[PDB]
Formats: structure tokens, C-alpha cells, sequence
């Protein structure tokens, strides 16, 4: 008769790693790394992405023509921009602290577009002629739908003086820009004042533009250069606009109503009709692991992202041959 | 192992104790049988099911990428912050993948230290009323029905008795 | 007759986790983070903090005239200053690289102001009638004291061409200003001339400032506004300035005479009449503990900041029930 | 624990052995009485003694934030130097507090395997000349008087003697 | 040690054996000897050579400063950056010292573990044909000539037989 | 007779370190820390450094004239720079961007200098008497040898409109000036039209720089300055210049033939003749160790750097007095 001391034993091929011995046969493991996404981009909790699609945020916020789709764009969980939109600045140019404002966009989910200078409203200069082939909508000469390319009127461009107050309770997010022509001769073709500038104050703001004449290499068939420019208007502030020429003037601007986590995510996959938790460029997560190593770049409750092949936790023992 | 008991002076698992990690394998003239040690194989549950939730949770805390934009003639930065965020991923895939080795290490010894241990309290029991064969096994001097083997299940083996 | 082998057990409560259970009891046990702090800003081994109080360090260095009290500051440990002070630039406008100029006081432990530009030095314009209602002392209209807003003299603002040496051996922080008015009108009433500038030289420097005339908002009453410039004039250098109007003459600039281990330390709190090795936002620290938890900008000889609640080892062994 | 001596076999501490972390407790017709192993509780008051001063140096040179401020137009580098700090933070409070959950474990394991070997210790020496019970304790197969139990702790239990 | 048979119960080592980490000496009447237990040797080399080929390469990714320069109005991206290089520094030298702590304290109670391991195999196999005299060694009942010796060393030591 | 289980030990002395044994001896060991270096600066895997000795970057791209030895430079594997070269910039100035250029060259292999713009090809200006004292060669007044400081020609400075297109496949490196002189009267001097600019336009760029006109410190006896920019010509890109006058030409611009990796490395070492596969500021590093500690800024196959003093793990065992 005999009683013997023993441990179980199955029949697992999982494996573990340690220091000293790789690849170790255990009865029970429990895989920690979650490896695998659903290859699309999703709302998260419901919320919908904002999907600029082919254009940039830049086309999106000026109003580019192509990128009508996103006038007025609902409440979004985060933004998905290509790494290089083709719909960009139609006419060509800079837009001044672009990656500073797209900074400020991972803070905001909402936009609620309004007009504070009407286009009606410019009894001294004509406000409907700013427009070139370059920006082209439904075969025919358009603009950045959102500020609006002032020229002279009958040969005179007389000195704009305008004011807009904020007075609605949310920040005001206020675009304009000055407009850099080819030569003397464009100048007074289009404004008629030879030397000319704008003069923009906030409270904080004091800025004074003077356009820069250059011979430059055309770009979408121009050699001028339209020059953006910004700044967020604060609650019962007013912003004063004062101008020769060159000044391409608000329309509309954008109101601040929510800001909150948000993320411009850069992704060439368009929408996948789906909803996540987690969310990567790459494709949605769900999983209950604690890590996983699909992207470093998520947005939602997700694992901890590891650049691990494989992570393996021994549970169980020594499994026998 | 460091233990020396599992693959060790044990030389393999039982395939037929389905209940538990560690147990007992009985012989006498009434029949054989494998019976599962509750108290060592739930003591070995709550250690691992703690291990694997300190381990989840340390990590727990731990480097967040954020997408940033730098323009054509911020070159420095947006290396520097290429730099940073790299930099935290491979120190954070180090913390995970060292604390995996280690631990799961130290799981397996901890298995092999508690089968020493219900071997050690055997063994400490029957002291010289059985013969230790070298294998696990202890061969009875007097014979041991089911209700005498059952004792040494318990922790009640009575050696005065036999 | 008997002998066994045994260990100690005692009445010990204290507990350590480890990574398989948590709570343990042990006979012996050695906290190492420090969770205290006496809740007050103190003296740094014997030298007193600035406390710049509700002055900014803007406010303190152009002499903001609710700032007096910060006129000619001894050597300090340390700097604190408050999230938002009340006395910045009492006459609104821009402090220009004012976070790179703050950068260079966590270096330094000591100024000593002295008058490079005398007051009665300004024979050719008026250098007494440069005050705003913004900046008010004892009742009166007052200004920074440590520049000169010169203006115009009989109707005639002269060009002016002033050079300093820095003959002394430290490094000299030196101030200057510009003025930007309202309008056209404003500029020909203080400073006679229509279109002017300040040009402003050094060995590395190469300045010419040109006033900006908008009209803004009302900040403390006024819509113009006054930009501050600085640069360090090494040892043996000298430099020049040249104005045709606007020009907020340096009168008194700063002499770095000690170099050192500072910081600017935000808080709310107050002095608090001690003393201490380490001193944090909240309070100061005093003990042997190589970590604590209290806040991670420290400064002076103090433990290692952790996030942890609780750090425990065992140095005894599992106590017996 | 690990090593199966403290809260094992030896079910539980000494309230009354006061002057040392392990040793002896002796019962025989002239008394009885608790004895600290001198040589083998300085040998762990050096080796936990060191485990702390190099815990404590290890952690020394770390990460210290500075301030650094930046205005409303340079917020992505305020974010990066935010997540830059937050980051190191982060990384060595996981080391510090991994550290001590490693280490305390070992420090409770390192005192069981010092009970067990000095345990052994005894066991080795006393051989056959006496019943090992299972609970610490070793009974004499001759009377052991007070010479006799300090011959045991000494390391001098003469065997051929008795 | 851990394990207490390094420089514990066995006193010290054996400047004899040349060809293994681990064996026996044996003495009879034919003469005397050092023999390498060449299993448990090669075993040790295998543990070793894998600890250290897992720590060269764990630290293979790890944090590579790049020269970054500043002008003199960008002071505190400079102070930033350097901050962030010397942090990440500082973690990895963290990192390597304390693993190679960590590790050469295991890899000394490692070669513990296997002489205990190597002398309990010989213990279970010669049982009661034997004294165990408490130092490393175990004197036979019966003669041992060098075929008896190397059936010890074999794992083959007929029990029954003597 | 007996037979006993027992260990090795042997006549070593090396030591380890343990968390609670400091210096225990052991039969084994492995140092993983190379400690040593060759203490010179070596060709890498063949590839000679560009050693630009008493020159700076700016000295070497401007073409100082004491900085000939690195006119036309051959393929480089590093770049080598002194930390205070003394032939910088030999007449006074700034170069604009500076860092950001020098971050470039940190992914740049070869340059191969190219004449865009013929110093003969200036039939209106003199192009041949823009030389200074302040940049002397072989005893005489010279100049920038890639940039051409235009003077005017009997008494006339006429507009300047030139362009260069980039047909080469390579992206192209192109430096050109801005000259601020003293004052009024050294302006009509050497340019004859008192007010004046230099217009510069690519695709990307519209600039428009003007002088600036102040009394400054003398630097190398030169009060004047020369302000140096730069941008990056794509291939079938073209650059067109405009200026009145203060214009410093470019002669020569770089071709960037091979990009790759690249450092500047900061050394007063000089080249010592040698070859390796990890070289660093201080020396280069032949070994086969994991980690060093030599200096962080490496370039090539080089170990990990750590700041220990000692790294040495066990392999053996506890070795026996
Ligand atoms: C327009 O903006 C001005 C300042 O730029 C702002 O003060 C106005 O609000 C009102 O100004 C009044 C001064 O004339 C003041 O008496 C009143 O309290 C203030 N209203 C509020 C809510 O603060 C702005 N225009 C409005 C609100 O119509
Ligand atoms: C004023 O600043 C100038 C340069 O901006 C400086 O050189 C002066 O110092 C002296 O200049 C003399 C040239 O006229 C020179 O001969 C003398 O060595 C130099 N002194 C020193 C100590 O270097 C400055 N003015 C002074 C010192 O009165
Ligand atoms: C010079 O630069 C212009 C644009 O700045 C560039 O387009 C030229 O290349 C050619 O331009 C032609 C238009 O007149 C076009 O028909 C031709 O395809 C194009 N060549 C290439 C290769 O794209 C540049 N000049 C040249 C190449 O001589
Ligand atoms: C463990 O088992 C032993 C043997 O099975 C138990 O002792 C027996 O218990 C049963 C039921 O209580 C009685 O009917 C018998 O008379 C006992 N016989 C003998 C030989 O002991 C003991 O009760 C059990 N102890 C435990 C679980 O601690
Ligand atoms: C340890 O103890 C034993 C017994 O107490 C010691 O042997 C005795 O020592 C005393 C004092 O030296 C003598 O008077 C006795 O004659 C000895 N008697 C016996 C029975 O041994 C021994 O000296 C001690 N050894 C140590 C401390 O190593
Ligand atoms: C180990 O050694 C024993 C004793 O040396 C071996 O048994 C002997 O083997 C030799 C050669 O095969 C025979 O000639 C003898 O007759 C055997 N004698 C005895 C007493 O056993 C055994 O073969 C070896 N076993 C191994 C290596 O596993
Ligand atoms: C371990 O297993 C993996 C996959 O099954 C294999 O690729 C690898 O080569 C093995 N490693 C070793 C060290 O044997
Ligand atoms: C451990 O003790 C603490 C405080 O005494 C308590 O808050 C906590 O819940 C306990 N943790 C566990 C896992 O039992
Ligand atoms: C260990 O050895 C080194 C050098 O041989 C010596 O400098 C050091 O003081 C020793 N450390 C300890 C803790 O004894």
C-alpha cells in the first residue's frame, strides 16, 4: 500500500517565457496582449466622427467649395483627416498658426457656425466679384465660402471700419486674411490704393497686415497668395477690422459651443458604420486584455499600448509531456 | 525547479487528477484513486489570481500618445516629441515584457514550492511508519484502507496508532 | 525533553503588500514616503523667497506703481508668485518673450537696479508728463517707474540718439517700450510726428520697433497699447537708441549680480515665517524619507516625488495572529 | 511561504522570544526557555538592512520637474512638456512601487528559508537521537539537560555521545 | 543562501573539481575522487547563458540621444530637451542596475537550488543504507567499491541489493 | 566509505553585487559595460567625418574665406564642429533659422555645390567690389565666396529681377542676404536709392525683407550687419529675386545629392587616422559589450549607453575563501 504526492497535469501546448528557459509548456496561461482590431473607423459610444474625408481642416474651416459637406457639421467624438487632402487652400497660400488651431481642436467637439458680417452688408464695396478658378464650384469661379474677397467699387476702395461684438456666451473662433498679389499693376486693378493694409484689434489682439507684392511660381494657375489668419474672440469682446484694400473679410465665424476630448486622428479609411469603445487609425478595439500594440495613437477607453509581439502570463504549472 | 519537486524527484504530472493542482494518488488492496488537496490548490488560486490583477493594474497608469503637429520649419520639436513619445513606449514595452518573465518565473517555482511543501507535510507525518520510495510515494509498513489513507488527507494520520 | 525551532512573533499591526497578496502583517516594517508638510512657503535654508505677492513679475520688473513694495529686493532662495496677479501691466498691452525672460530668473538670485538713463537727463522733450489714470498712485495718474514715457516738448518731439555702456562688470537686463495709440490724432498730440519708429542696437541686437495705430477694445480704460522689449547687454557692450516718438525710455534697468539655483513657484499661499531644506507649492518638507507624495516642483535638498499613496517594505518577517 | 517553515510546519511565532528574529525553545526536568539564534538573525538584520539602503540609493537620482511656463499661442509644446513630466512620474512611481512589492515578498520568503535552514541545521546534527514531531520540534531519545540544549545550539551536539 | 546548501551545510567548495559546477567526491579502499555531475552542470550553463542572451536583449530598444541644438531666446525648449534626454537616461540606467541586482541574486540562489537538489537526489536514492552526516556527505552501511560509487552517480543505486 | 555532493570553486576574485550582498566573490562573471575608447575621431565603416575645424556651418555654407578647405567637400559619414568656431560669420550678422538648417544637415550625406547665378551675368551693378576687411584672404578685403554683395554701378542701382529654375532631380539648397548698414548716408553710398527691399518667392515662400537701419557696437570693425537666409528649392521649382538694392546675390547654392543618417557632432578633437563601427565625441568604441558609458551622443552600431560606473552579472557561483 502506498500514498504519492502528485500535480496535474493536461493536455495544453500553451506556452510561456522566462528568464532563463523560452518557450515552456504550462497547463494554464492567460494572454494579457490584445493583437487583434476591426479594421474600420467607428463611432465611439454612439458619436460619430467628424470624416473630412478629401478635405483639410483648413478647406473645412474656411469653406472651400469642395468641401460643402461639412458646412454646419454636427457634434463629433473625434476628426479623421488624410495625410495629404487634395482640398486644401483652392487658392493658393498660408494659413497662419495652422497647427496651433488644429491644437485647439483637440479640445472642442462642436462648432455652431454663425454670421457676424453679412454679405449684404457692404454698401461701398463689391462683395460678389472675389472670386477665381482656382477655387471652382459646379464648373464656374467660387471662394472660400466663409470670408469674402472684397474689391472696389465704380474705381474706389474707401477705408472699411467695422466692428463685431461677441456677445453670445460661447468663444467666437473668427477667421480672415489678406490678399498678396502679383504686382503694382494687380494692386490698383483690384483695390485701386496702391499702399494698403489691415488693422485687426481684440482686447488682446494688435495686428496691422500690409500685403507683400512678389512674382511668384504659380500654383493651382496662381501667383498670388491668400494669407489666413485667426483668433478666438472672448465672450462680450469685440473684434475692429480697419482696411485699404487686400482684406478678405469674415463672413461667417464659428461658435465655440463644446469643447471636451477630442482628437484629429490622420487615417486614409473612411467610415465603417460601427460603433466602438476604442478607437485607432488603424481599426476599432474590443477587448477586455490590458494591453494590446495595434497603434500608439487611440481615443477612448482602451488598453495600454505596448510595441509586444506576444505577452503571456503563466497561471498554471510545468506541464508534462 | 528550484523547489526540486515538480520534474524534479516527481518526474511528471498526473493526466487522471482532473480536480485540482496538487493532490494525493492512493493504492491498497480496495482499489486506487487520485484526490485533490483543496487547501493548497485554492491557496495556489488566490496567489496567481492576485499576481495577474497586481500586474494588470500596475500597468495600469502608464504612457498615452497624443497626436501633435509640427509645420516645415519646426523640425527640432517634432523630432523631440517623436523622440518623447518613442522613448515612453519603449520603456513601458520593457516594464511589461521584463514583469512577464519574471513573474511567470517565479508562478512556476511557486507551484513547485507548494508541491515540496504538501510532500514535506506528508512526509512529516508518517515520519517512520513508511518508506520514502524517492518518487513521491510513501509505501506503508502496516496496511492503510481508505479510511487510514483518507487520514493522511486530513492532517490526522495517527502514528502512535500504527 | 524537548527542543524546537521557532520565530519571532510580537503585537505589531502594521501590514506590506506584495504582488501575490496584499495586507499582510509583519513583526517589523519601514515606511518611506513622506505624506506631511507644514502647509506654509518658508525661508529656504535661512534666505527668504520674493514673495511677489499680488504683483506679477512683469508688474515688479517695469515698476508697476502698486509694486513699490518690490523696489530695490534683497537675494532670494526662490520666487512665488500667484496663478493670476492683480498688478501685471497696470496700462494694458504686451510683454514680448516674457516666458523666456522668466526662464532666465530660475537662474538668478539677485538684482541690483541702478539708473542708466537719468530723468532729468530728457532736456529736448517732456519726461514728467508720461502718466495714465490706469496706473494710479496715492490718488494720481502714475506709470512704470522703472521706464520714461517721453513726449513732445513745445510742439517738437526731436529725434533722439542715446547710448549706454555697460561699464560695470555683471550682465545688465534692460528694458524698453513702445507705445501704441488709437489713432492719428492721438500720435500728432503726444508725439508731434506722424510716422515714427525706435531702432534699438547692441553687438547681437538689431531693433527697429514701428508704433501700430488700431483701435481696441478699452482695457483698464485705455485702447492703446504699450509693448515692452528686454535683451541682456553683456559686460563692455553698449547699446543705442534712436526715436522719432513712442519711444518708453529705459530710466532704471537691473544688474545681475548673483547667478544661482532659483525658481518661480506658483502659489496662492503667503509667507510663513519659518524655515526649511525643501519647499514645495503647498508647504514645506521636513524629513529623512527618501520619497514623498506632496507636489513634483520642488526645490532644495527634498525626497523623490512619487504619485503613491502609500509605500511600505517589510523589514520583519509575517506576524502570527 | 516558499520555503514551508514560517506559518507551515511551524504554525505559528514566539511572543515570548524577544531578543531575536529566530531560535531555540527548549523543555526539560530542570526548566524550559526561548534562546535567539545570534548568528543567524544578524545575518538577516544585514541582508534586509541592505535591501533597504539599496532600494533607497537605487531611487536616488530620478526625475525632477521644473517649471516652465509658456503663453496662449505655444500650447502644443506646454503639452508636450505637461505629458513629458506627467510621463517620467508616472514611469517612476510603477518603479517604485513594483519595487516594493517584489522586494517585500522576497523579504518574507527570505525569512522563511532562514527558519527552514536553521531548522535543518538542528535536524542534521541530532540525526537518529531523536524524534522529529512535524511542528518545529525535535524530541530526545536521551535526557537533554541544559549542557545538552546548548550543545544543540552551539553546533556541538555530540552524536556519537549520546 | 536560499537554499542553504552553498556555503551552508555544505561548508565550501572544492577547488578539486575542475570539469563541472556541481559532483561528488567519493571514498573506498580503492582511493578517493572528484566526479562532475555533468546533467545538473549543463542544465546551470543552459539557465545562465539564456538569463544573460534575455537580458543583452531586452535592453536592446532603448532611448539614443540625438544632438539638438537652440538659439539663445529658446531657452526653455533647450532646458526641455535636455530635461527629456537625461530622464529617459536616468530610467535606463535605473533599469540596467537594478536588473543585473536582481538577477545575480538569483543566479546565486540558482546554483544553491541545484546543489541542494543534486544532494537530495542522492539522499532519496541511498535512504537508510547510509548515515547522512550532516556536511555534504553520506557514509555507507555496507562497502561502496567504485562500481557501487558510480551507481550513485548513476541514479541506479540498488537499494534492495545492499 | 562515503561519497559526498559538493560544488566548484577556484582562484577567482571577481566580485558582484547583489540587493542585499555588495562585493560577493564569485567563481564567474561577465562584465556587460565596455568602459574604454580609442580617444579619437575615425572614419565610420570607411566613410571619412567632415571635419570643419576652426569653421562653422555658417562659415562653411557662406563660404568664408577662411574657410576654403571646404569648398566642394567630399561625401561625409559625420560632421565634426568645434563649440565656439572661430571663423563664423566674418563680417557681423545673424543667419536666419540657423538651428533648423543644421537640423537638416543632420539627414544629409553629400552636398555638390552648383553656380546658379553667374557673378558675370550682373551687367547693371558692380559684383566684383562688395569685399570687406572684416572677411580678409592673403592680406586683402574679401567676402562670402557663394553670395555676391552688389554694389552700384556709376551712381545707379536699378531694380534687379532675376530668377532660377531648379531643373536639376535634387532638392536644392539656396542662401541668399539682406545688408543693414550704418546709416542714410551709407545707404545712397553704396546702393544710391535711399528706400529698399529684396522680394523672394517660391511655390511655398512670399518674403519680403527691407533694411534696417540702426548705429550698432562694432563687431570685427563693423557696425553694419548682414542678415543670411535660406530656403529649400524643389526640383522644377523656380526662385525669383527682387530688390532696389542691400541685395546679396547667390553665386553658388548646394545640391543635395545623398540624404541619410547624418549627425553634427560637437568635438574639439581633430581626426585621427582610424576606422570603427561606433564613434563618439569623445573616441570611438570597439567592442562587443551590450551597454557603455562613454558619452550619450553616439552614431553607428554602438552599445546602449548607461551612466554606471560597473556592470557585471554573475554566471557563476559563491566562491569559497
Ligand atoms: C460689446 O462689447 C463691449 C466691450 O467691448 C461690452 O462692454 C458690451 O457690453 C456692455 O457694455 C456696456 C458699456 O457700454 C455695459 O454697461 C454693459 O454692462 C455691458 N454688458 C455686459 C453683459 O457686460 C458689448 N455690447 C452689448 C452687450 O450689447
Ligand atoms: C564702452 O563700450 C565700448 C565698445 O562698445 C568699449 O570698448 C569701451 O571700453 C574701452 O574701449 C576702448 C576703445 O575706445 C578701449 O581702448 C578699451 O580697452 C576699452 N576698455 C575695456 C575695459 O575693454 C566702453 N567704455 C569704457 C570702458 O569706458
Ligand atoms: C521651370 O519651372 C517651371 C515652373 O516654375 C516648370 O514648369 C518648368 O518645367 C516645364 O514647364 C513647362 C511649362 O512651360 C511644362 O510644359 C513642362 O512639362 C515642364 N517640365 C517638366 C519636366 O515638368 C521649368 N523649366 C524647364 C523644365 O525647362
Ligand atoms: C478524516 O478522516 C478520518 C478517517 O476517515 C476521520 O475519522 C473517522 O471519521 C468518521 C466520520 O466522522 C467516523 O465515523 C470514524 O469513526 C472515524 N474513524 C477513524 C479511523 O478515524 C476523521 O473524522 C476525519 N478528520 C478530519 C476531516 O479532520
Ligand atoms: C557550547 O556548550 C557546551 C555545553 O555547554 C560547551 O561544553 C562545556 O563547556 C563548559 C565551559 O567551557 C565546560 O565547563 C564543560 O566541561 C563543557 N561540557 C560539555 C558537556 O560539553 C562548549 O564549550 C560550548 N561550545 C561552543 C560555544 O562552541
Ligand atoms: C552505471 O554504473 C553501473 C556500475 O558501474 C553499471 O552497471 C555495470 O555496467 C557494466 C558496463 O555496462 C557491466 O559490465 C557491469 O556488469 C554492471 N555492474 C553492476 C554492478 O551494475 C550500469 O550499467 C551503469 N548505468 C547507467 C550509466 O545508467
Ligand atoms: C519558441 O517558439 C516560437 C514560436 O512557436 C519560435 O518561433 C521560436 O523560435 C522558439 N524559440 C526558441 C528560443 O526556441
Ligand atoms: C487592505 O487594507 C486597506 C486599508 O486598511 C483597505 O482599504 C483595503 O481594502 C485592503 N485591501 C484588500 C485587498 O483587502
Ligand atoms: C566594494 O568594493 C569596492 C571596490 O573594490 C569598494 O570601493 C567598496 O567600498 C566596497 N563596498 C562595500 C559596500 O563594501
Amino acid at each position: 500500500d502506498q500514498i504519492c504526492i502528485g500535480y496535474h497535469a493536461n493536455n495544453s501546448t500553451e506556452q510561456v517565457d522566462t528568464i532563463m528557459e523560452k518557450n515552456v509548456t504550462v497547463t494554464h496561461a492567460q494572454d494579457i496582449l490584445e493583437k487583434t482590431h476591426n479594421g474600420k473607423l467607428c463611432d465611439l459610444d454612439g458619436v460619430k466622427p467628424l470624416i473630412l474625408r478629401d478635405c483639410s481642416v483648413a478647406g473645412w474651416l474656411l469653406g472651400n467649395p469642395m468641401c460643402d459637406e461639412f458646412i454646419n457639421v454636427p457634434e463629433w467624438s473625434y476628426i479623421v483627416e488624410k495625410a495629404n487632402p487634395v482640398n486644401d487652400l483652392c487658392y493658393p497660400g498660408d494659413f497662419n498658426d495652422y497647427e496651433e488651431l488644429k491644437h485647439l481642436l483637440s479640445r472642442i467637439n462642436h462648432f455652431e457656425k454663425i454670421q457676424i458680417i453679412p454679405k449684404s452688408s457692404w454698401s461701398s464695396h463689391e462683395a460678389s466679384l472675389g472670386v477665381s478658378s482656382a477655387c471652382p464650384y459646379q464648373g464656374k469661379s467660387s471662394f472660400f465660402r466663409n470670408v469674402v474677397w472684397l474689391i472696389k467699387k465704380n474705381s474706389t476702395y474707401p477705408t472699411i471700419k467695422r466692428s463685431y461684438n461677441n456677445t453670445n456666451q460661447e468663444d467666437l473662433l473668427v477667421l480672415w486674411g489678406i490678399h498678396h498679389p502679383n504686382d503694382a499693376a494687380e494692386q490698383t486693378k483690384l483695390y485701386q490704393n496702391p499702399t494698403t493694409y489691415i488693422s485687426v484689434g481684440t482686447s488682446t489682439l494688435n495686428q496691422r497686415l500690409v500685403p507683400r507684392i512678389a512674382t511668384r511660381s504659380k500654383v493651382n494657375g496662381q501667383s498670388g497668395r491668400m494669407e489666413f489668419f485667426w483668433t478666438i474672440l472672448k465672450p462680450n469682446d469685440a473684434i475692429n477690422f480697419e482696411s485699404n484694400g487686400n482684406f478678405i473679410a469674415p463672413e461667417y465665424a464659428y461658435k465655440i459651443v463644446k469643447k471636451g476630448d477630442s482628437t484629429i486622428m490622420k487615417s486614409e479609411l473612411e467610415y465603417g458604420n460601427c460603433n466602438t469603445k476604442c478607437q485607432t487609425p488603424m481599426g476599432a478595439i474590443n477587448s477586455s486584455m490590458p494591453f494590446h500594440n495595434i497603434h500608439p495613437l487611440t481615443i477612448g477607453e482602451c488598453p495600454k499600448y505596448v510595441k509586444s509581439n506576444r505577452l503571456v502570463l503563466a497561471t498554471g504549472l510545468r506541464n508534462s509531456p | 525547479g528550484l523547489f526540486g519537486a515538480i520534474a524534479g524527484f516527481i518526474e511528471g504530472g498526473w493526466q487522471g487528477m482532473v480536480d485540482g493542482w496538487y493532490g494525493y494518488h492512493h493504492s491498497n488492496e480496495q482499489g486506487s484513486g487520485y484526490a485533490a488537496d483543496k487547501e493548497s490548490t485554492q491557496k495556489a488560486i488566490d496567489g496567481v489570481t492576485n499576481k495577474v490583477n497586481s500586474i494588470i493594474d500596475k500597468m495600469n497608469t502608464q504612457f498615452e500618445a497624443v497626436g501633435r503637429e509640427f509645420n516645415n520649419l519646426e523640425r527640432r520639436i517634432e523630432n523631440l516629441n517623436k523622440k518623447m513619445e518613442d522613448g515612453f513606449l519603449d520603456v513601458w514595452t520593457y516594464n511589461a515584457e521584463l514583469l512577464v518573465l519574471m513573474e511567470n518565473e517565479r508562478t512556476l517555482d511557486f507551484h513547485d514550492s507548494n508541491v515540496k511543501n504538501l510532500y514535506d507535510k506528508v512526509r512529516l507525518q508518517l515520519r517512520d511508519n513508511a518508506k520514502e520510495l524517492g518518487n513521491g510515494c510513501f509505501e506503508f509498513y502496516h496496511k492503510c484502507d481508505n479510511e487510514c489513507m483518507e487520514s493522511v488527507r486530513n492532517g490526522t494520520y495517527d502514528y502512535p496508532q500504527y
